């Protein structure tokens, strides 16, 4: 981000943008736990 | 000498004085933007959204010379150069293509222009003409006056013209539409065109709207096509399902027509879309005689014609071909350079179809 | 006087823009309807919780 | 005499408020007032300048808060500044010194105020890096000129002439009231201190500076063997070896001699 007047660099910023990726990163799944899975055991454990 | 390059300008006695100079130095020119979304926190400091195309969008307000009583959604507004406050609501645009569907006034057609099918146009008028001009029998006997009917008859013959005669005697603004005018390379908007059409008709002092080839519009969904020229499936129900009938209809009269009724969606067939259905055929002998009676007015001829025999020399045939044959007797006069048409011209002009179109 | 300065410096017509995310070193990013892009070290007359990037 | 090409004097003390206010309001045409005196028909001098806060109307007559200025003048005359307001100023960032439709009406009030009030325009963003862009204007053929003073000045610039004397307003030549006291005071801002002048920089950085030119001198030495080899007396092209050798020589020698001299002086002073 740069000055409007002299355009000299006022600050660096965290790289990149986009509200869509925010919406992809700010949705909540709710409260879940591995015990609240229907005993897929092996499967769940493999994913762990 | 130097050549002018199409610069215009009027002679001196027709311009200037101090008026033009004062007007230019005094009045601010107005840029044009589209309107949106009256913010309307409490309806005394409303504010609005505007869009200057390719440039920006702004939140703005009105100049107190104009009031929210004149501002709506879109509304084509005009503002000044620097503070962009609303100075004028601009008049509507002729772009929405409604103009090319317009007839806009009493058509040059009467209830005798119909070629013999006066029976059908009369049963039509029972359901559109009668329940606007003679409402003394509908709602008292129970039902709100109907407003819309369909037609189907011979190949592209006379069908539309009935609507024109009705709209003439109804004293109604007339609009006529084909499926093509609900279609563009830009999609989705094709459905929105019917919405625009009904709204712009209701901005008129009540209007009569007619559709042709309603088979191509009122035809139901075809899933097994798996694509293709698929715009129909996006647009057609917005006619069929947003269309209103005798009950749910505002101050509008509607008429349908197509040569092929077998494919039409029952939703169009059922009420809320249609209040009557009418069938036609190839003009009967009385009809064919009456069409030539009508067209005897359409030219200058040696008016001793045996139209009674001409209509019989025509076997099962249309009435559009009757018009074509009358103009073909005109062709007979032209090829002979004759100042008037004659019965022989009519006879061999009829045979032009009857022989060469059926040899 | 703080409120009346702020009121008289709302300026009445103003641009519209699309919100982009915030940062702490509180300060947000904005894309104009003129497709210009800007960074505000201070968001302004709206609190943080009114916002959705 | 009805006023002529004339002259305007501005104090240096007034000037710095002209720029500081302008560079403060980089998004807006910020404005303020000048105190001075129409000392005579030949010139007007301005001493002291006070900017005033924002008005949502921008540059205008209603931008002037009568309550603020009256007490601001009241405070100023109490603390020794009884001068009246002889003119008003506002910033024009991004475009030169000229008067817009609002400005001419704004100034037209000021002439209607007393007799000959003058406006001042500052463009603080292109007034940078030693360049200054300031001019004074007044509304109404300017009365009979009696000296070549305005003939000396550049004629109204095109970016101002497009809105120039056709709007029956004209420039007044700027001038500065700086004095020997202010001159050396401002000079003392950048005047070198003794330890600053005796700083020996950095010997390792000096070698870095020395290499930064000696390596280049190797190329120009090769390039000098190109200018001398094209002695066919061809068309003019100074470039490549000829000049750039001499400037780089100048900086290189003065760098080494001063560093060694100060170190030599340092060797003598401190024992
Ligand atoms: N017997 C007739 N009387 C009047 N007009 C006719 C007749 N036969 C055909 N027409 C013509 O038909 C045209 C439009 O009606 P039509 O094409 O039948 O509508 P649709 O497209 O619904 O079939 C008009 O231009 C009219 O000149
Ligand atoms: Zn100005």
């Amino acid at each position: 981000a740069l000055d409007m007047t002299t355009l000299t660099i006022m600050r660096y910023l965290p790289r990149e943008v986009d509200p869509l990726v925010y919406n992809m990163s700010h949705e909540d799944p709710g409260n879940v736990s591995y015990s609240e899975i229907g005993g897929l055991s092996e499967q769940i454990r493999e994913l762990r | 000498g130097i050549k002018e390059s199409d610069t215009g300008l009027a002679p001196p006695a027709l311009w200037d004085l101090a008026a033009d100079k004062q007007t230019l130095q005094s009045e601010q020119p107005l840029q044009v933007a589209r309107c949106t979304k009256i913010i309307n926190a409490d309806s005394e400091d409303p504010k609005y959204i505007i869009n200057v195309k390719q440039f920006a969008k702004f939140v703005v307000d009105l100049s107190d010379q104009v009031a929210p009583t004149d501002i709506e959604e879109g509304m084509r507004v005009g503002v000044d150069r620097n503070k962009y406050q609303i100075h004028i609501p601009l008049p509507p645009i002729a772009d929405p293509t409604v103009t090319m569907m317009q007839v806009e006034e009493k058509p040059d057609v009467t209830y005798s222009d119909v070629g013999g099918c006066k029976e059908q146009i009369e049963k039509l008028r029972e359901v559109v003409e009668t329940p606007l001009l003679h409402p003394e029998r509908f709602v008292n006997l129970g039902i709100e006056p109907p407003k819309g009917v369909l037609l189907f008859g011979p190949p592209g013959t006379g069908k539309t013209l009935c609507a024109r005669a009705v709209a003439n005697r109804t004293d109604a603004c007339f609009i006529r539409v084909i499926g093509s005018e609900l279609v563009q390379k830009y999609v989705g908007e094709g459905a929105r065109m019917v919405r625009e059409l009904f709204e712009m008709a209701r901005t008129k002092k009540a209007c009569l709207i007619f559709f042709d080839e309603i088979d191509a519009i009122g035809g139901a969904r075809f899933d097994d096509g798996a694509g293709g020229d698929n715009e129909v499936q996006r647009t057609m129900l917005e006619l069929i399902n947003q269309l209103d009938g005798f009950d749910p209809r505002g101050n509008i009269k509607v008429l349908m027509a197509t040569n092929r009724p077998d494919t039409l969606d029952p939703a169009l067939m059922r009420p809320g879309r249609l209040d009557r259905k009418i069938e036609f055929s190839l003009p009967d002998l009385e009809g064919r005689t009456h069409i030539f009676k009508i067209h005897a007015r359409s030219m200058s001829v040696e008016r001793d014609i045996r139209f009674e025999l001409l209509a019989r020399l025509c076997p099962n045939s249309t009435g559009a071909e009757i018009r074509s044959v009358c103009t073909e007797a005109g062709m007979f006069a032209i090829r002979a350079r004759r100042k008037i048409a004659t019965e022989k011209d009519f006879l061999e002009a009829v045979n032009k179809v009857i022989k060469s179109y059926a040899k | 006087e703080n409120s009346e300065k702020i009121k008289v410096n709302k300026t009445l017509p103003y641009l519209v823009s699309n919100v982009i995310e915030l940062l702490d070193v509180k300060c947000a990013v904005i894309k104009t309807s003129t497709r210009q892009t800007y960074f505000l070290p201070v968001i302004g007359l709206v609190d943080a919780e009114k916002l959705k990037p | 005499a009805v006023d002529t090409a004339e002259q305007v004097y501005i104090s240096s003390l007034a000037l710095l408020k002209m720029l500081k206010h302008g560079r403060a309001g980089v998004p807006m045409e910020v404005m303020g007032l000048m105190l001075g005196e129409f000392v005579d028909d030949y010139t007007v001098r301005v001493i002291d300048v006070f900017a005033m806060p924002q008005s949502g109307t921008g540059v205008s007559v209603e931008a002037v808060d009568p309550v603020f200025q009256a007490k601001m003048l009241d405070m100023l005359k109490q603390t020794g500044r009884p001068e009246m307001v002889v003119g008003w100023y506002h910033s024009h960032p991004g475009f030169g010194c000229w008067l817009s439709g609002v400005d001419i009406n704004t100034q037209q009030s000021f002439e209607a105020l007393s007799e000959r009030a003058v406006a001042v325009v500052v463009d603080p963003i292109q007034s940078v890096k030693g360049k200054v862009v300031i001019d004074a204007f007044r509304l109404i053929h300017e009365p009979r000129q009696t000296t070549s003073n305005l003939g000396h000045l550049n004629k109204p610039s095109i970016q101002a002439l497009i809105h120039g004397l056709n709007r029956h307003y004209y420039s007044i030549t700027i001038n500065y009231r700086k004095n020997e006291l202010e001159q050396k005071m401002l000079l003392n801002l950048h005047k070198k201190s003794w330890m600053e002048g005796l700083t020996l920089q950095d010997y390792s950085e000096h070698c870095k500076h020395n290499e930064s030119v000696v390596k280049e001198m190797l190329e120009l030495a090769k390039n000098y063997n190109k200018a001398v080899e094209e002695e066919d007396k061809m068309t003019p092209e100074k470039q490549d070896p000829k000049r750039h050798l001499e400037e780089h020589v100048d900086v290189l020698m003065t760098s080494n001699i001063v560093q060694c001299l100060a170190a030599m002086l340092d060797t003598v002073v401190f024992k």
